[PDB]
């Protein structure tokens, strides 16, 4: 048994990116990384079902998802860095 | 105040229209999109009315 | 107005109305996914383009080249 | 009129949407 | 009766008026977009109608295939 | 003073000429 | 080779003028001959001419969408309910470009890259629509959601607009997080991502002999990662104060455009998902809530932009009725009633944009409207009776056919809680109406005169919304094709 | 690369040369087709230079337009005569022309 | 202004003032009646729907209370307004309004009167 | 040839005509106003004259498409019932336009223009013979009689006054519109002459049946729900009285007419 | 074993992510996790795809949100698809069968992805150029303040 190991560290990432969004809500930067840990749970998914499956449709998606991902994390750091100059605070 | 005025009623045609194209060009502001262009665009001294006419004398 | 044409139009209409509701009635009978809708042309095309593309590198059987040499 | 058709009408106590609607920032 | 030209046009110089009467403009303020929204107005309710009939018709071609696709349902 | 001197104004002009005939001629042979 | 492109000049042209437009702005803006000029109109002018010019190759070629199918299979997939949504979307980002001209110059709005960015989230919502893939449909989305967060944080000095571009992205990176992890759910239990193969995968075993866990998780998660897009409660987490803090032009982008693109993927994920009635229940609460919570949101609201954000998750939820009964005549309704909700946000934003000239905040302010522009009001009244529901508008016959379809499958109680959420609607959308002309204010805020452009669409909406009942037939007709096409 | 040009909806009307060439269809535009592309590029010209003249661009405003009418009203007209040609509009002349050829 | 109150001359809504009136940093407030040669000072608040009597002058600084009719060179108190008087004020406005409007027809967004420069130009050359 | 599409037809072109005419010509407002009025009068008493009285069946019928699929559509046609009501709706308001000739410099067009669009819409109402809009155009007159009450009120109290008649209507109205949709599905039309002909069951009836009753009672008020119009009756411009007493306590009894009973 | 270790690393590193207080050592701990992530695909096989991790992850998006954090405040703060296989592989190892056909020519996950990326999915990736555009442009027009 390695696919169930594999999901469910996979699931646990989830479930932490998650945790992080909600539990970090005073602070922008935990919920930005928490958001990034959920995109590399879902393209870690994708990976080992493509690998299961002998499919080449997972791995396409994973690169794909890495442009978005990265895209993402530039326009919210852009945000946040626009948003501490306004109020002066996080 | 006179001066103002005086200088204001014997203006051309070919002035008062440039003073309207400049005046209607600086009506409103957009302070962030010049600091993004690295500009500061000035009022140019055709809209400028002398320090002795404002009420207390405004440099600024 | 004639009152047999008047008649005659009153009937016609009831007549018209009712083919016409029985027509509309059969009409919203009609179930969202029609009988076997995968089996229409339109919702098989990868029937028609994987057979074309049935010879490319990356998708033939791993004995398919060792007897394309003659 | 004045009293149980108005209470249980429309404004007697049917305007307890104003202590409804403004619970809703909850 | 009342056709669609007419009702294209009527349509056009009321929402030209509409128009000039929401900017606190006189209703007649430029006469010749007046004349342009009529003929607008009329070209837009022609096509309308030559649209909506072939539209009816279309539908009338999918529904029958429809119905005669559920209709195979018994065999 | 019979010319128009912008050259840029004039190609505007020609343009809008070309444009109208053109709608014309499209609402007209088909 | 070239002629197996025929399927997306419509694409292809509002790509290159894009590029064209942003090579124009930077090369001109950043110019000393001209001394940078604030080339924001002259951008958005091109732009809309763009659209007209794209909305012209999309109509006209429509025997030409077909073209090359077999080719373009595993990319998109385009047919008849693509066409009529795509050129409703075009239409409605036209629209909205000719209604933002005015913020442009009187609020000096100088940045190009706005027109540019709406461009952009146009051609992904474009290729939204086609998409046949949970790949291709994931990317759109991921495409239109980027546009959307840089231009909801365009006012860099306002606090209201950086926070809204914040929790905007925030929450759209979540909702598309959860949307991502259904598809992947999915994509393990299947083995496929093509709608058609996980059409013909899932038709046959519903639910008959087991419950797949991993499928139906997976259905699951992209519903909510849906619901969450569309903001239907209790997946309405900052969506008033993105409205409220984002720009009033922008505003008015989001609540329409991306309500289109994304309605339609989620017709062409039931036309495959449908895995035992499972979106139905959850669609069924979510049009509950949505419509109950709009309805005691807004009554307790003394914003203009708040009250409309409320309105329009109601509306959300009135259109999932339409979702909550599969049928031919439930996706009728609920494209009708998209249509008439999409034309009347667009009624109502353009009546704001036109007050926002004089900084309209509060509902209090357009008090003695009726005697400054005893016109502007009626148009507006006339607005909040469609948004109402009042039988002589156009607003009365997309709740009077989504009740009928909500009837047709037999839920009695959505239609119950539709009526009395109506009632509610009905109240605070006449409170308004009492202001402007019942209400004598001793201060009154006097308004300049709006453009040519919001006259012209205020004046053209306005007589469709009066009117539309004398002449709903092509309506019926093309929501009727739509809905068939679905399927065949 | 393997492709296929063939058309979920067939064509209603007769078909020649079911897959043509960049240079036929080009060479194949009819008078409607040349009255149709020079409306789009005067339109976008007029339309941008118009718009220009408030930022004081009249000139580059006028290329920027003139670019996409041309390229919009090129796509257009090649739209039209491909089709044309491949028989999904009417093609009256093509088929006369390239009967007696 | 004297007062101390900002000195911007300003004048509400359903505001008539008279022919001959000179106003000078006065504030009119909603629904006043200003009759003829009536001379309004340095800050001068004339309260809203009430009536001031044509020939009045009133010095700086002197207000007008509402509801009340006012006269004379040094301006006094004459009267109290009835609810019809007070109710009327508003309709002269209107009134005035729709005559200004029968007014604004009469001009053209242009004039034609470049064309007599051009000819008179043209008698001279250029 | 008088038919109901001219008597419909005039007083839109009298509300048409009025929306565009500057409001400092009040003499000319006033007198297209009660011209159009009496024109529409006139007629109605032209038709009363080439009333046949011997046919059951309704007479000068028109037909005008709404649905794609003819399924409902505008179906206008006058019975015995229905004729002498027409006539009273289009008498009244020549009168309601009389009584305001005095102030109408005060109201301006707006007042006129509403009670033209009110004659408008009450004259469709008496000449549906469809089920669906007889509720169009039974429930439209809310707008010119609410802007009616609101706008030329005598006191502060109107605003409370509109509110109560305006919730009242719509909560019948939609308990209501939820029949006519049950009827519409079932039935599968919403003509009056094939609902007369339809053997609708037993149990139907009963519910169909109270919740056209709901809608009813409150325009024709019988005790639990006659709350509203003495409120609506003396918070209301005096020939915006006559419409309510004169025209709108008749919706009730004309729709247990035309609809419940039959 | 290997996956064990492997995995219960990256999960005490998330847990400190979500779970620190100075986010420098969140951005710190936020890397070991695509650090471990990359030896977990390396187990897979997908060579390529962790070094791309390596390169992208831990080498862009890191050192963004590093420098983001450093010089602005340096602030505080189972059985129904797949059923598992029980440990039985003392004969499950015998039964392995080898297919020598697929071997004689084999690609590397670079030149597989590479045969399929660009040709007959060539759409999506003009789309993730789109939006590494949408990217480029929103970069500036969010953050730019010249002279
Ligand atoms: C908002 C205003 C409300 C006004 C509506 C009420 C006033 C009544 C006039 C409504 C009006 C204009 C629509 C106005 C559009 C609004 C403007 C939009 C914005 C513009 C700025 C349409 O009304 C008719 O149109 C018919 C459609 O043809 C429909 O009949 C149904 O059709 C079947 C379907 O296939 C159904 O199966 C079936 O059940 C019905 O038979 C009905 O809709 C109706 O009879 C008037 O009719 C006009 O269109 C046609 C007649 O047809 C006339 O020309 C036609 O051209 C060719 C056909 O292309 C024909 O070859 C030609 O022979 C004919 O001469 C016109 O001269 C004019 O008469
Ligand atoms: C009494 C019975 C008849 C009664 C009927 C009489 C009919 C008269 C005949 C034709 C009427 C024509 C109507 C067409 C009108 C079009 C709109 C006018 C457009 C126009 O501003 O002009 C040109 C523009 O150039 C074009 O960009 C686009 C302009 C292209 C179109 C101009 C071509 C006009 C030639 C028409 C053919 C004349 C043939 C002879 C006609 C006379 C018969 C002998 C002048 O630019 P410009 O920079 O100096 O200034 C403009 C102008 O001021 C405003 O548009 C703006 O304020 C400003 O920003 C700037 O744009
Ligand atoms: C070919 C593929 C696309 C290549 C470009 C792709 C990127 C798009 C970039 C678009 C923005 C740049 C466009 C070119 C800018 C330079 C414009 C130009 O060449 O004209 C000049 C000057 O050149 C001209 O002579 C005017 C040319 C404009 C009129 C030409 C006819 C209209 C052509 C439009 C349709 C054809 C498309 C362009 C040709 C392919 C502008 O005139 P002014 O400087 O204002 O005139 C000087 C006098 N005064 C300042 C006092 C006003
Ligand atoms: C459909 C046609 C669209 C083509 C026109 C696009 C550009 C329209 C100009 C809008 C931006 C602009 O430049 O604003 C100017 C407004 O633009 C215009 O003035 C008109 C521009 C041309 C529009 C009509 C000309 C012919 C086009 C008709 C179609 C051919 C400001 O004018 P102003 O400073 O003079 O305003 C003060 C006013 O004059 C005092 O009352
Ligand atoms: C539907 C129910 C029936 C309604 C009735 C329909 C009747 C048919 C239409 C009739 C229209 C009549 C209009 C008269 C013609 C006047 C046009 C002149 C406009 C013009 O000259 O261009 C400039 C502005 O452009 C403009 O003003 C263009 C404005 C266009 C706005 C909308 C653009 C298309 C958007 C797509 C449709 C809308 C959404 C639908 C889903 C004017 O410049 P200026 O001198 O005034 O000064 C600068 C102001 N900018």
């Amino acid at each position: 048994m390695d696919l169930i190991k594999y999901f469910t560290f996979s699931m646990i990432i989830f479930i932490l990116g998650i945790w992080g969004i909600l539990l970090n809500r005073r602070n922008i930067l935990i919920m930005l990384m928490s958001i990034e840990l959920m995109l590399l749970a879902v393209n870690l998914n994708f990976l080992v079902f493509s690998v299961s499956l002998d499919d080449m449709m997972g791995q396409v998606f994973a690169l794909l998802v890495l442009t978005v991902a990265a895209a993402e994390s530039a326009i919210g750091l852009a945000i946040f860095v626009i948003t501490f100059r306004v109020r002066g605070t996080i | 105040l006179a001066q103002i005025h005086a200088s204001e009623n014997s203006k051309s045609f070919e002035q008062i229209e440039v003073e309207r194209a400049l005046r209607k060009k600086y009506a409103r502001k957009d302070e962030d999109y010049d600091s993004m262009l690295g500009i500061t665009r000035e009022t140019p001294p055709e809209l400028i009315l002398p320090d002795n006419v404002l009420p207390g004398g405004k440099p600024v | 107005e004639n009152p047999e044409e008047r008649d005659r139009k009153a009937r016609e209409h009831i007549y018209e109305m009712h083919e016409r509701c029985k027509k509309i009635k059969e009409m919203w009978a009609l179930p969202i996914r029609p009988y076997g809708f995968w089996t229409f042309e339109r919702h098989n095309a990868q029937l028609r383009w994987d057979p074309q593309i049935s010879q490319v590198a990356g998708r033939r059987d791993p004995y398919d080249d060792l007897l394309e040499d003659n | 009129d004045k009293g149980a058709i108005e209470i249980l009408g429309p404004y007697g106590i049917s305007y307890t949407f104003r202590r409804l609607a403004e619970r809703i920032s909850q | 009766p009342i056709s669609a030209t007419m009702v294209g046009a009527l349509l056009g110089l009321g929402t030209q008026m509409y128009s000039n009467a929401l900017r606190k403009l006189p209703y007649m303020r430029h006469p010749w977009e007046h004349v342009v929204g009529m003929g607008l107005g009329a070209v837009f309710a022609n096509q309308l109608v030559k649209w909506d009939v072939k539209l009816k018709e279309d539908l009338d071609v999918m529904l029958a295939k429809a119905r005669a696709a559920n209709e195979r349902r018994y065999f | 003073p019979k010319v128009s001197e912008d050259k840029n104004r004039n190609y505007a002009v020609v343009a809008g000429v070309v444009a109208i005939v053109g709608s014309i001629g499209w609402y007209l042979k088909a | 080779m070239f002629n197996l492109f025929l399927a997306v000049f419509p694409e292809i042209f509002i790509i290159n003028a894009t590029f064209i437009l942003l090579i124009h702005g930077v090369v001109f803006s950043t110019s000393k001959k001209y001394d940078y000029p604030p080339l924001a109109s002259n951008v958005g002018w091109l732009g809309l001419l763009s659209v007209l010019i794209t909305l012209l190759l999309l109509a006209a070629g429509a025997p030409l969408l077909t073209i090359a199918h077999l080719f373009w299979n595993n990319l998109f997939r385009r047919d008849n309910f693509t066409y009529f949504c795509q050129i409703f979307l075009l239409l409605s980002t036209a629209g909205t470009i000719s209604m933002c001209f005015d913020f442009f110059d009187q609020e000096r709005f100088d940045a190009f890259e706005f027109i540019v960015l709406i461009l952009l989230s146009t051609c992904g919502m474009l290729f939204m629509i086609s998409a046949y893939d949970l790949i291709a449909m994931y990317l759109a989305i991921e495409l239109q959601s980027l546009c959307f967060y840089v231009i909801a944080a365009s006012k860099r000095k306002s606090e209201f607009s950086t926070e809204a571009g914040l929790k905007y992205l925030i929450l759209g990176a979540f909702s598309s997080g959860i949307l991502l992890f259904g598809c992947s759910m999915i994509y393990g239990s299947t083995g496929a991502t093509h709608f058609d193969q996980l059409a013909k995968i899932l038709t046959g075993y519903e639910i008959t002999g087991a419950r797949s866990s991993g499928i139906f998780m997976g259905i699951l998660f992209i519903a909510v990662g849906f619901l969450f897009k569309i903001t239907a409660v209790p997946f309405h987490m900052w969506a008033p104060d993105i409205y409220e803090g984002s720009p009033t032009p922008v505003t008015a982008f989001l609540s329409i455009a991306p309500k289109i693109s994304i309605f339609a993927n989620i017709l062409r994920v039931f036309i495959y998902g449908s895995y035992g009635a499972t979106l139905q229940q959850i669609f069924f609460f979510c049009s509950i809530a949505s419509m109950i919570l709009g309805a005691l949101a807004a009554m307790a609201q003394t914003k203009v932009k708040r009250l409309l954000a409320y309105s329009s998750i109601g509306h959300v939820g009135y259109i999932c009725i339409g979702f909550s009964c599969g049928t031919i005549e439930g996706i009728q309704s609920l494209l009708i009633g998209i249509f008439i909700y999409a034309l009347m946000t667009m009624d109502a934003f353009a009546i704001v944009l036109a007050l926002r000239q004089t900084r309209v905040k509060y509902i209090a302010d357009l008090g003695a409207l009726a005697k400054t522009n005893p016109i502007l009001a009626i148009t507006f009244s006339i607005t909040m009776f469609s948004y109402a529901g009042i039988p002589p508008l156009a607003g009365f016959c997309s709740k009077f056919y989504l009740f009928f379809a909500a009837l047709g499958c037999g839920a009695y109680f959505l239609a119950l809680v539709g009526v009395v959420t109506s009632v509610i609607g009905c109240f605070y959308y006449i409170r308004l109406v009492k202001r402007m002309f019942f209400d004598t204010p001793r201060t009154w805020i006097l308004y300049e005169p709006m453009d040519r452009n919001k006259s012209l669409l205020l004046a053209m909406t306005s007589f469709f919304i009066t009117l539309f009942l004398l002449y709903p037939s092509p309506l019926f007709s093309v929501t009727h094709q739509m809905a068939l096409s679905l399927y065949l | 690369m393997n492709t296929d040009i063939t058309a979920l909806e067939k064509a209603q009307y007769p078909v020649v040369d079911r897959n043509p060439a960049f240079t036929k269809v080009v060479g194949n535009f009819s008078t409607l087709d040349y009255l149709r592309f020079s409306t789009i590029t005067g339109i976008s010209v007029t339309v941008g230079y118009l718009s220009g003249i408030k930022p004081g661009i009249k000139g580059p405003s006028m290329v920027t337009g003139g670019l996409i009418g041309l390229m919009g009203g090129f796509m257009y007209a090649y739209q039209n005569s491909a089709g044309r040609l491949m028989g999904f509009f009417p093609n009256d002349g093509e088929v006369a022309s390239y009967q007696k050829r | 202004s004297p007062t101390g109150l900002p000195a911007q001359t300003l004048i509400d809504r359903y505001v008539t003032v008279g022919a001959y009136s000179l106003l000078r940093s006065c504030t009119i407030e909603p629904e006043c009646i200003i009759g003829q040669h009536s001379i309004l000072m340095e800050g001068s608040l004339v309260e809203t729907r009430s009536i001031l009597e044509a020939g009045s002058v009133l010095p700086p600084g002197r207000r007008i209370p509402s509801g009340e009719l006012w006269g004379g060179n040094p301006a006094r108190f004459i009267r109290t307004l009835t609810n019809e008087e007070t109710l009327e004020i508003p309709k002269l406005a209107v009134a005035i309004n729709h005559l200004s409007g029968d007014y604004f027809s009469e001009f053209l967004p242009y004039s034609t009167i470049y064309l007599e420069v051009e000819k008179f130009k043209k008698s001279l050359g250029i | 040839y008088f038919n109901l599409s001219g008597l419909i037809l005039c007083p839109v072109l009298g509300s048409i005509i009025l929306l565009f005419i500057p409001n400092s010509r009040i003499r000319l407002i006033r007198l297209i106003g009660l011209c159009a009025s009496l024109i529409t009068f006139l007629y109605s008493l032209v038709l009363w004259i080439q009333f046949d009285s011997s046919t059951a069946k309704f007479q000068f019928v028109e037909s005008l498409r709404w649905l794609p699929y003819e399924n409902i559509n505008f179906y206008l046609g006058i019975d015995g019932i229905s004729l002498f009501f027409v006539i009273l709706t289009t008498f009244l308001i020549p009168i309601c336009i009389l009584v305001g000739w005095s102030g109408m410099r005060s109201y301006g067009k707006e007042y006129i223009i509403a009670f033209l669009i009110c004659e408008f819409l009450m004259i469709a109402v008496f000449c549906m013979l469809d089920l669906l809009l007889f509720y169009v155009f039974f429930e439209s007159v809310l707008i010119p009689m609410f802007i009616i009450i609101g706008v030329w009120g005598s006191r502060q109290r109107k605003i409370k006054a509109a509110y109560q008649f305006f919730l009242y209507t719509l909560l019948g109205s939609l308990f209501m519109l939820l029949a006519i949709l049950l009827i519409l599905f079932q039935t599968g039309t919403t003509d009056l002459q094939i609902l007369l002909t339809t053997e609708f069951s037993e149990r139907r009836q009963i519910f169909l049946w109270i919740a056209f009753f709901a809608s009813f009672a409150v325009k024709v008020p019988m005790v639990p729900v006659h709350i509203w119009l003495p409120e609506a009756h003396v918070e209301a411009p005096t020939a915006g009285s006559v419409i309510l007493a004169g025209i709108l306590l008749k919706f009730g009894t004309y729709g247990f007419l035309r609809f419940s009973i039959p | 074993m290997i996956l064990s270790v492997l995995s219960s690393l990256a999960l005490v590193s998330g847990l400190m992510v979500v779970r620190a207080k100075n986010p420098v050592h969140s951005v710190l701990f936020f890397i070991l996790v695509f650090c471990d992530t990359s030896g977990l695909l390396l187990l897979l096989g997908l060579d390529f795809f962790a070094m791309i991790f390596l390169v992208v992850y831990i080498g862009a998006i890191a050192v963004l949100f590093l420098f983001v954090v450093m010089m602005f405040h340096i602030q505080i703060a189972l059985d129904n698809e797949s059923i598992p296989l029980l440990p039985t592989q003392r004969n499950t190892t015998s039964l392995r069968y080898t297919v020598y056909a697929g071997k004689v020519r084999s690609w590397t996950n670079l030149e597989t992805l590479g045969n399929l990326l660009y040709t007959y999915y060539f759409v999506w990736f003009l789309v993730s150029s789109l939006i590494l555009l949408v990217a480029m442009i929103g970069a500036i027009v969010l953050t730019m303040h010249r002279t």
